[PDB]
């Protein structure tokens, strides 16, 4: 007797659909379908991250494992009708779904020749809210580097120091760093996570256990498991970028803010994006111009009572800070016009943005 | 188009 | 003095957005701008269509014409706060907008450069209710050819005949055609619309008047009206391209028959999505393969009581048709397997496709 | 794959 279940396509559809994201060689486009001990386990790998999920069988089964094309798999489940019962058994060198009068019958991969991580050895572990690593994750990873040669960068830092779990993103124009208690002693650690890896790990946030390996992560989410592998390198210490001694400190409405930045991006240029700010007291004019010699210009009343400074941004990057922070009323902390400047939240320091000015 | 004093690289 | 005025955004906004989409040269770019009479008119263009919208003008302004770039006003208005005014006057060479603190200097090129279409003669008129030509529209557009080298297949025939407005789109493979009665006698008129054209007409059925003329159609909704060119050429008859006499008439649930068709897809050609229906005394068989010798099969209850047969389509043209109707169930009209077929609502007759098989 | 009957082009 080979593999064999019969599954409702409800305990089976969000399952597939999740482990079918992580997936170039053939056996890679596979899912490994394993029976055993009234499971069903489901696995997805790209060979650099693997998701896993288990689905309890309560009908008769029969033990067995083999990998078949996974989109497709999914595809045939979802475009089943509500309520359906789906039976899958192994017919030669194919897999036979049947439901109802309808049949599929797939090719299928050796469940020998799928990819495992076999050196798995963990370090550090803890338990946080769904809702935390998402905060923490959603905070910083708009300021990850796309492609850039410094390949460490194009991924996320995950630390844990002290009581609290920390994630930073740069791409060397601007960095995000957040932190969040999670209420347990923890080992001071860091690690690299890549970009596809933050992503899949986002996926799965809709508490969460997370195992900090040697060379990879691991987070438990219900009936699923996520590991990914993680990055070498030399990521930059967040400490040393923040400004040493901001003491030029502006507040401001978020909205009106963001909205001013938002109609004066329309009138820069193109390609460079810059945005003019002039801080007076109480006050912040934001112009901007472009190769045809249009001109934007927006004047706020804000809080402010340093000297007078001019200072030029991306006003991409700016964009991109007052989007991510969900609050009242923003802080920029300026040092001078070649300098960076610090933006957070007036109301919480949980989170801090640094952005490297452009030359006026 | 100056840099954040990233070590190396800026 | 020159062009003056001051208008409430959200009286601007949505006659901004719509005359912004049919957009290359410089001028066609942007928007003519005039105020005479109480109205300020919005004119948007890309030399062979062209949309306007008139807006009352409530405050004071003063008489004139410009032209300014379309998506940077629009997104500049778009992008000021709920209930801004928006004042708007010329200095020099620039169109300036004021709001608030707010302040934009754009570019202009001269009102007497933009284009107008100068020989307009209109010879077919009748009005029907937007949702009407919407139906006749969505029921055929699927069924346009793209960037086929006969130029005329690329649009829609819109026909009067009767009492009735007809479209008709045909690619060669497939073709649509609907007929709706319109309760006006109308003289007898074919011509063929461009698909950007069907497309900004959708845009704008959001009752509608209609003028056919020469070379050009108009449409009337609101305060907007919408000029396109028409197409030359001769646009085939769909009365020669329905079959004769299909009398093997097949009648099975929409639902039903559309999931089935996209489960088989699933395990088709990738490239020529090849399916194979089996027809016997109420029942059809739907199978597919692929070149991987992977099968999908589906059996369904239909209504059918002809000779055995055993025809082949391209299943995307087949759910094209089954999505595009809107009915409980439908008929399928056969001849043999090397002949179009027939697909109608069982219950309404108002629109008809007609779908070249696949040879075997 | 047969077209259908457009005079010409079928
Ligand atoms: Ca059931
Ligand atoms: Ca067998
Ligand atoms: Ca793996
Ligand atoms: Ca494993
Ligand atoms: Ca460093
Ligand atoms: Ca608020
Ligand atoms: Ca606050
Ligand atoms: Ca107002
Ligand atoms: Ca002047
Ligand atoms: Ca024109
Ligand atoms: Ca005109
Ligand atoms: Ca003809
Ligand atoms: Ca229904
Ligand atoms: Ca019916
Ligand atoms: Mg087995
Ligand atoms: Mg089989
Ligand atoms: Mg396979
Ligand atoms: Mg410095
Ligand atoms: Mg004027
Ligand atoms: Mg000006
Ligand atoms: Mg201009
Ligand atoms: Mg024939
Ligand atoms: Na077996
Ligand atoms: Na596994
Ligand atoms: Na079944
Ligand atoms: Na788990
Ligand atoms: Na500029
Ligand atoms: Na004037
Ligand atoms: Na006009
Ligand atoms: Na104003
Ligand atoms: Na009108
Ligand atoms: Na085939």
């Amino acid at each position: 007797g080979r593999m064999k279940f019969t599954v409702e396509r409800e305990h089976l559809l969000k399952p597939l659909q999740q482990v079918s994201g992580p997936l170039t060689l053939p056996i890679l486009g596979n899912l490994l379908l394993q029976v055993a001990d009234g499971t069903l386990s489901l696995t997805g790998t790209d060979l650099e991250m693997e998701m896993v999920a288990r689905v309890a069988l309560v009908q008769p089964h029969e033990p067995g494992a083999t990998t078949v094309p996974a989109r497709k798999f999914f595809d045939i489940c979802r475009g089943l009708p509500e309520g359906a019962e789906i039976a899958v058994q192994l017919e030669g060198e194919r897999m036979l779904v049947r439901s109802g009068r309808s049949r599929f019958s797939l090719s299928t991969l050796p469940a020998a020749d799928f990819p495992n991580l076999d050196d798995w050895q963990s370090e550090v572990e803890f338990t946080l809210p769904q809702a935390t690593m998402k905060r923490l994750i959603e905070a910083t990873q708009f300021s990850m580097a796309h492609q850039d040669v410094r390949y460490y960068l194009n991924g996320m830092l995950f630390e844990t120091e002290g009581e609290e779990l920390r994630t930073v993103a740069t791409d060397g124009h601007r960095l995000a760093v957040c932190s969040m208690p999670i209420g347990q002693s923890l080992p001071s650690h860091s690690v690299i996570v890549p970009r596809k890896g933050v992503i899949e790990l986002m996926r799965m946030l809709d508490p969460l256990r997370v195992q900090i390996g040697s060379n990879n992560i691991r987070a438990h989410v219900g009936d699923f498991i996520f590991t990914s592998k993680l990055v070498d390198g030399r990521f930059p210490d967040y400490r040393r970028v923040l400004p040493k001694n901001p003491d030029k400190h502006l507040e401001a409405g978020c909205d009106l803010l963001k909205q001013a930045f938002a109609r004066a991006a329309i009138l820069s240029n193109e390609k460079f994006r810059g945005v003019r700010l002039y801080v007076s007291e109480n006050q912040l004019k934001i112009t901007a111009n472009n190769p045809e010699q249009e001109e934007a210009e927006e004047i706020l009343d804000v809080t402010y009572s340093g000297a007078e400074m001019e200072i030029g941004f991306n006003v991409s990057y700016v964009l991109d800070v007052l989007n991510a922070l969900k609050c009242e009323n923003v802080r920029m902390m300026l040092t001078d016009s070649v300098s960076s400047v610090q933006i957070e939240d007036a109301a919480s320091q949980s989170a801090a943005y640094v952005v490297m000015p452009m030359r006026l | 188009v100056p840099t954040l004093p990233l070590v190396p690289x800026g």
